[PDB]
């Protein structure tokens, strides 16, 4: 068999297998950026009410699905990789879970260019000065080449403090867990 | 629902439009080899149960034709196959060589010679999986197949074209029955009555090679190898070989059957072909059934034993007798596979493992041994003597757990039962069998001691073979015991008895 | 589990064989006596 | 329409269609075969795929082969031309005498007679066998079963029944052999030709053999019963005449379904049987019936795996018969042939109203004395038999005499026993058992009754034993 | 296209359609296929629906259109069914025209609670001595009839059904009992001969035969008991008394197992799903005896079970033995040695007990039970017979007579007063001086004699429901006088 | 079980040790009627050896068949030949037991090697009847039959 080039991040499931196949196809020929473009364009195309309703009916012959998808991939002059991918999905019958596929690819592309995702949780909004110093400190966690991809969020449950997720690392500065730890210590 | 071929290595080929460069019609690539079963991607034109040839000389047999891959079984050890190996068709349903060249060779399940005497120079090949004769080709079993074992030839007669079944616990003497049968035909094969020559085939399934080597030595010793084939799929051999060995042997015999010749084939054991089949099926992810045996383990043996037939004279008059050997566990003849085969055959020899210690060897458990063909496949002289002998044993068998009349009955029964013992690899001509049975059933041993009949048999046989061979020749050629022959036998028996003490 | 009637014969153990043999013994004896009496009657009836 | 094969696994083939889909039970012909391979549709899996069971070996099938939907279930020739022939499951002849040229074709799948169409009359059918006629009388138009282990007498008994009844029958007959030895099929064919029942030259045959012997792949053994049943259906309805229908074996019709079940994707039931055992057998056994527009006197041999009458298959069949004659291995070991078990064979016409007071009283007397003997054997095991009282030694002796007298020599067993086959009309059986019970034969040895016909023959045999004594 | 009130078959095969759509379909609702075929929606899954087809799947293609009828399964009810033969859904199959029932009921309704009921106290006369005296059955009971093959269970049921004719032909209204006979997985010719037999005894003017025969699809055999139980709950809830006979309840379990294994539910023991208890309990718990505030009606049940080799520890036999208020074993060993009905009175029980016996039958069977109990523990000696004292000798000389009184014949149930008279003669001791073989004759004679001359005494026993010492003395005189001249 | 059931076909000589015998104190617990060999041939081990071995097995098998009755009706319900057979069978069952060298720590007894000729001779004698006067226990855990006679002498005092 061929030596498919391993994508940076590994995904699993049918979505992950299709995404890995597409990533290794595009990586050879160095067509990642454009391929992502056509993928995020079929993302909009497939949401079209007519196509969305037509592709979920199981009572239209599969060949009809493939013919319609070839029609809708020739009009946009999609790269041969994306047209082949969509024909493949229609043949195998997995296009019902295309959004999981393309989404996975997006993830598999972020990890390529270093967008190590993060996530900050707090009980209130954050002042842009405080948020900016936060970003500046969080940047110190990464390596060279990587760039932070922050994502603010709000939860009321945690009283104060803060919660930070940096890829896999996780620091719970929240006051909820501090209170719980103190309560356990002063019970046990 | 994830197809086997829904992998990255394949979908990548599909995506970047490179699949057209490779042949996916008469060729395939191993997706996943493991435990002796390959999945192959490609071979869109491979026939079901066709043979295929891997890229290292190993062969396989494409059993499963799934929508996207092919479940192939390797006729060997998969140590040499690797994911990505190229599998290329052979074009033909799996078939084995046949002919008279195999005679006297220790061939292997696929027809390769493992005796080291050089290649088999065969000419024709037969598919292993062929249909058995129909209703019309056959006729009723009429000729006798002389086993050479007093008990079998007397009370469990076996005809030519009949499927017996030697069933009994482990180490009770089943292979011994088979080898007595093979060695006996030596007298017929060394002769000119071309219509009585019988060609033997021994299929050794899942038996250690030391056993098969000792058996082949035993056959060469009696020079019973010039007319014997030995299809040896021993324990070390992959499951598919042990599953195919019976069919290779059966086709080697269908050859002699389809040419007016008479063959005997001895599968030993069939309970190990069933185990090999179960392993194969479970490794192809086929759902199990009883005791994990695949759902269709009856058809497996029925389609094998149904090929033992007796062709009419418009089809050559050939014949193929089958003697499957089954092994019960604790006399539990009511198990799954023993019960499967007991209803497929017509007749059955019950080797009991306590008749085997109480003294009776061969352990044949008369009364439970039947031959649905019956007296129809017996010699006239043996018919005559066995008619009385079977009845007398049948009476003695219900008063055995002990007057004057019944005491005489018990004495006679014990005399007969001591007349049915025998050694090994020493079968007897039918004439001698009828001679001794007649000696014992008329009453010319009602006084001699029980422990002395074992030796009187041998002494009387030596005497007749050395003094009155003309009588035996007359009985054998005439087939029946003529009145003058009966009187000659009476004279001889009384004379030897008087001067034996 | 319960006990049936005539299960000793069914079991086929030593007791079943022993029972069958005993019964055969007794009825062999009685059959011999009846055959003798039948012959004697057939001779006593020609007169 | 026209589909293409997509997967071959054992005897189960999936076929993908692009035109309309063929309903279930249709027959699809595989294109490109030397001999006709017919696939009977069995499931719709979605995506215009159908899962099917091949009626003949799937050797040498190729993914992508073309398959044509015949458009209707397996259709077989019928009419008075199939008489004397031999047929496959798919109806094409296998006796090498040219095609079966009929006007009538019938589909082997058809619903059963509605409840408003059944008959309710019952008249004993004298067979000439003492045990069967006495303890479990058969009935004209009724379904009859012979439950046997292996090698007890099912086939010899059914051949005896053929010989007796089919020869003396005004109507036609049919013998569907489902998955039993081919040696036996050939034996029966030659026996009939040599006995005049079949006739090769002219049109005077009264039997329409059908064969699915045990070399046929399971898809075929599970259907040939329906084919023989269709021929019998026609003779019952269109000819408007009485019919016989011997089936041997009816276990293989269940065993084949079990064989194919797992590959069809069904979880297995109790003992490895298919989950649909009961209904797959009801839809068949409910077409074998008398109706207001005909009559079928069906007889069926039934394997009992390992002599286990509690197995799901025989256990389920017991409910579909009007009369069962449970052959037994224990009785066959005593040499009594037929081995019929007097205390397990039952019937629905064994009533004082349908067979008469005296017949009923005698049958119940035989059963009761045998049961008493069974109870006594337990005591005889320990005490010995000399210790028994004098009202019981009589019971044991009489019971042994009755056991022996229930045996009989058949005309088809002359090869085994050497004796001459006999027929004992009903009156002789009832009179002889009345006398044996009353005590009118305490002076004859029991062995005087072994393998004899009417009672007078037992008397003559006793006299001959005495004389030769 | 509509995918809420309508759907389309994704798949079919072995009678289990897999439908896509039908988003508003309720569980256990009756949908209809385009081919005039009905079906019941059992599996509601996120992606599809598992419909069990009431009929042959030959007519259910793929892509067919299925429309929901909007209702749970329901069956007709009323006295318009009496004397008819209906199938598992109320459709007539006797070809006497339509059924013409105004009302309807849901098959899957729930049983009455704990307060509506009242303790079982009336006797349900089966007309069989061995049952009416030793294992009595009240009204509102559930008395399993468990036995082997061809031991006489269906005959017990039919004798019970035939007996009620004397009550139904009278004018007393609280003794009338209406019978329902659910015949599950039976050869149609068996049901036809049974209907003929009931007509012969003229017991088919108050009987409803529900027929779910062998050819019928699995859902119909699964559903027949509930149809019958609803047609019986109709009589229960209207001050009337019903008696429903499921025959058998093991074949309903087999059909349910088939549907489950084809819907791919986790197998369980013997491949029976986990609901083969819930299935039978929520059926047999509908046999009640409503108190007066609810009408006073009742509904007895006599489930019939076949046991393979007398194995009553199997799955379904034990499931249905732990649900019911008794059980009537029918052993074959006793069947063949003259004891017919072959009611093993050792293993048979009735947890209701003598609370459901008429005072006369209580008076007599109370001591008959003890006499047979004593006989059963020295039965083994019967063979030896001699060599034993007069105590056990008299025990097993009384036991034999008592046993031979309990023998009875096809389709000839006896009125309670006649059973009381016979058992009185037998147990008070007016038979110990009689050869056992003649006992039956005596019975068949004595009975007739009493029926002819002394009808007034029988009327007094029947009405008073008790053996008053005046009636006791008169009966002793009658027995003595008759036994003198025999 | 599938594992031993499968391995039974790969061995020349099997030796089935059984818990039933070991619970009787006999050691080694070998079961005489399940042990087998492929060289139990009169042409390999001679005729005296083969005949003695087969006589031992015949008598042990007869005693096993009797055990079913013996366990209920006692030995007082056997013919005289049957009583004699049972006595010989018990003597042989005991005589098969041997004390091993490695089991001194268990038993204390001294471990014995019994040459083949001594074994054949002893069993031939027990079968002939030369020792019907000794008691069973005289044979329990002894080497050659000389020690059996010596122990029977010890027990008599
Ligand atoms: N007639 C006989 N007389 C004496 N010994 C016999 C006789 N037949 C067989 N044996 C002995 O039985 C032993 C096993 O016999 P054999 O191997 O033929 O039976 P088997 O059951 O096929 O063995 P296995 O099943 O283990 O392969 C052999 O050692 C042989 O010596
Ligand atoms: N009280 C009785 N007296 C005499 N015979 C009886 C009696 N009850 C039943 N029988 C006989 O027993 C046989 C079987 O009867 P029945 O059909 O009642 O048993 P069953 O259990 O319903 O049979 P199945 O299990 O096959 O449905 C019948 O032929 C009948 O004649
Ligand atoms: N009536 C009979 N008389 C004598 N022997 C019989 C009789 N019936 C059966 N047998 C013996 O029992 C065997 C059983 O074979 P058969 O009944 O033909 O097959 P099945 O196993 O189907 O019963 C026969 O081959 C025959 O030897
Ligand atoms: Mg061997
Ligand atoms: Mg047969
Ligand atoms: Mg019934």
């Amino acid at each position: 068999f061929a030596k498919l080039v391993r994508p940076p991040v590994q995904i699993y499931g049918i979505e992950g297998r299709y995404a890995t196949a597409l990533y290794s196809a595009a990586s050879k020929q160095n067509k990642l950026e454009q391929v992502e473009k056509e993928l995020l364009r079929v993302g909009q195309i497939l949401k079209e009410p007519k196509m969305a309703a037509s592709l979920l009916n199981p009572y239209v012959k599969r060949s009809v699905k493939v013919k319609s998808l070839s029609d809708m991939t020739a009009k946009e002059k999609f790269s041969p990789l994306t047209s082949n991918l969509i024909n493949l999905l229609a043949e195998n019958g997995r296009l019902t879970n295309t959004p999981a596929v393309i989404s996975a690819f997006s993830t598999m592309m972020s990890v390529h260019r270093g967008e190590v995702p993060c996530t900050v949780t707090t009980a209130s909004a954050l002042d842009e000065a405080t948020l900016t110093e936060l970003k500046t400190v969080l940047k110190s966690f990464l390596s060279k080449g990587q760039v932070l991809k922050l994502e603010v969020k709000i939860d009321p449950s945690i009283m104060g403090g803060m919660i930070v997720r940096i890829g896999e690392k996780y620091v719970d500065m929240s006051a909820k867990t501090k209170i719980q730890k103190l309560s356990r210590a002063m019970r046990e | 629902k994830t197809g086997t071929a829904e992998v990255s290595s394949i979908l990548e080929e599909r995506i970047l439009g490179a699949d057209t460069s490779v042949d996916l019609e008469e060729t395939g690539r191993v997706l996943s080899i493991g435990d002796g079963i390959a999945r192959v991607h490609g071979l869109r034109n491979v026939q079901a149960e066709e043979m295929v040839e891997f890229s290292s000389g190993l062969k396989g047999m494409s059993l499963n034709l799934e929508p996207d891959n092919v479940g192939v079984v390797v006729f060997g050890n998969d140590k040499l196959i690797k994911e990505g190996d190229i599998v290329k068709r052979t074009g033909a349903i799996v078939d084995v060589p046949v002919g008279e060249e195999l005679l006297g060779r220790v061939v292997d399940a696929l027809g390769n010679a493992i005796d080291g005497k050089g290649p088999i120079g065969s000419k024709a090949r037969r598919r292993v999986g062929l249909k058995a004769p129909g209703i019309i080709p056959r006729i009723s079993v009429r000729e006798p197949m002389q086993t050479g074992i007093k008990a079998v030839d007397s009370l469990v007669p076996i005809g030519r074209g009949q499927r017996e079944l030697i069933i009994g616990d482990r180490q009770t003497g089943k292979t011994s029955i088979a080898i007595d049968t093979i060695i006996n035909q030596k007298r017929f094969n060394d002769g000119t009555d071309e219509k009585k020559k019988l060609y033997c085939i021994y299929v050794a399934i899942g038996q250690k090679r030391s056993t098969v080597a000792q058996l082949v030595k035993r056959l060469t010793d009696a020079d019973a190898m010039k007319y014997t084939i030995v299809v040896s799929a021993t324990a070390s051999d992959a499951a598919p070989l042990q599953y195919l060995a019976p069919y290779s042997g059966c086709s080697m015999g269908e050859y002699f059957r389809d040419n007016g010749k008479h063959a005997l084939i001895i599968y030993d054991d069939l309970s190990k072909q069933a185990v090999a089949y179960r392993q194969m099926s479970l490794l192809l992810r086929r759902p199990p059934g009883r005791e994990a045996y695949p759902g269709d383990v009856f058809y497996l043996h029925s389609r094998l034993l149904e090929r033992a037939a007796k062709m009419n004279d418009a089809f050559g008059g050939g014949s193929l007798t089958a003697l499957p050997v089954i092994e019960t566990q604790a006399g539990d003849v009511s198990a799954y596979i023993p019960t499967n085969v007991i209803s497929i055959t017509d007749g059955q020899i019950f080797l009991e493992t306590e008749l085997f210690y109480k003294g009776i060897r061969p352990a044949i458990n008369v009364g439970l041994s039947v031959s649905r063909v019956g007296s129809a496949a017996q010699t006239r002289a043996m018919k005559q003597v066995a008619g009385t002998m079977k009845l007398e044993l049948a009476q003695y068998r219900e008063v055995a757990a002990f007057d004057a009349a019944t005491q005489q009955l018990l004495s006679r029964g014990v005399r007969l039962t001591e007349l049915l013992k025998q050694g090994q690899y020493s079968p007897m001509a039918i004439e001698e069998q009828v001679a001794v049975i007649y000696a014992g059933v008329r009453g010319y041993l009602d006084k001699l001691e029980p422990s002395k009949i074992t030796k009187f048999e041998n002494a009387f046989l030596s005497h007749v073979i050395s003094q009155h061979q003309a009588l035996l020749g007359k009985i054998r050629t005439d087939g029946k015991i003529s009145e003058e022959s009966d009187a000659k036998l009476k004279e001889i028996v009384t004379n030897f008895l008087a001067g034996f003490e | 589990v319960r006990s049936s009637a005539g299960a000793v014969r069914d079991a086929g153990g030593a007791f079943g064989k022993r029972e069958q043999a005993e019964e055969e013994r007794y009825f062999r004896a009685r059959a011999k006596e009846q055959l003798a009496a039948l012959k004697k009657h057939h001779e006593n009836e020609i007169s | 329409t026209t589909g293409r094969i997509v997967a071959v696994i054992g005897a189960v083939v999936d076929v993908q269609f692009d035109e309309g889909l063929p309903p279930i039970l249709n027959a699809l012909e595989v294109q490109g075969r030397e001999t006709r391979l017919v696939l009977e549709v069995a499931q719709h899996l979605g995506e215009s795929t159908v899962r099917t069971i091949a009626m003949d070996g799937t050797e040498g099938l190729v993914r992508g082969q073309k398959v044509l939907d015949s458009g209707a279930p397996i259709r077989i020739p019928v009419g008075p031309e199939t008489l004397g022939r031999i047929m496959n499951v798919i109806g094409e002849p296998i006796d090498e005498r040219g095609p079966i040229k009929t006007k009538q074709f019938a589909a082997i799948h058809a619903e059963a007679p509605e409840f408003v169409e059944m008959s309710v009359e019952q008249e004993i059918l004298v067979t000439g066998i003492k045990v069967v006629d006495l303890l479990a009388p058969y009935a004209k138009g009724g379904k009859i079963g012979l439950f046997g282990g292996a090698g007890v007498g099912k086939t010899v008994l059914i051949m005896e029944l053929i010989n007796n009844v089919a020869k003396a029958h005004g109507g036609y007959s049919v013998f569907a052999g489902v998955g039993e030895r081919t040696r036996e099929g050939n034996d029966l064919y030659h026996e009939m030709i040599e006995s005049g029942v079949i006739n090769l030259k002219d049109a005077t045959s009264k039997v329409a053999l059908v064969y699915g012997q045990m070399n046929e792949p399971p898809g075929a053994r599970a259907r040939v019963a329906l084919t023989g049943l269709t021929v019998a259906e026609y003779f019952r309805d269109q000819e408007g005449q009485d019919v016989l229908l011997f089936i041997d074996n009816i276990f293989r019709f269940t065993q084949a379904g079990s064989e194919v079940s797992a590959l069809l994707g069904r979880i297995p039931s109790a003992v490895g049987y298919q989950p649909t055992l009961a209904t797959d057998m009801g839809t068949m056994q409910e077409r074998i019936t008398t109706t207001k527009k005909g009559s079928i006197t069906s007889v069926q041999a039934i394997y009992v795996p390992a002599d286990d009458l509690t197995d799901p298959a025989p256990a389920t069949t017991f409910a579909h018969l009007d009369a069962t004659t449970v052959l037994s291995r224990a009785i066959a070991e005593l040499g009594i042939y037929p081995a019929v078990d007097p205390l397990d064979s039952t019937s629905r016409i064994m009533d004082p109203n349908i067979v008469g007071s005296e017949h009923y009283d005698v049958a119940r007397g035989v059963q009761k004395i045998l049961q008493d003997y069974k109870s006594l054997q337990d005591i005889i095991a320990i005490l010995g038999m000399d210790e028994l009282s004098e009202e019981d030694k009589l019971t044991v002796s009489r019971a042994r005499k009755i056991q022996r007298f229930l045996s009989q020599p058949f005309q088809v067993a002359e090869v085994f026993t050497g004796h001459l086959g006999k027929l004992v009309p009903l009156k002789e059986t009832i009179k002889g058992f009345q006398q044996i019970l009353a005590g009118e034969y305490d002076h004859l040895p029991e062995q005087a009754f072994y393998m004899v016909g009417p009672i007078e023959e037992a008397v003559a045999k006793a006299d001959k034993l005495a004389e030769e004594h």
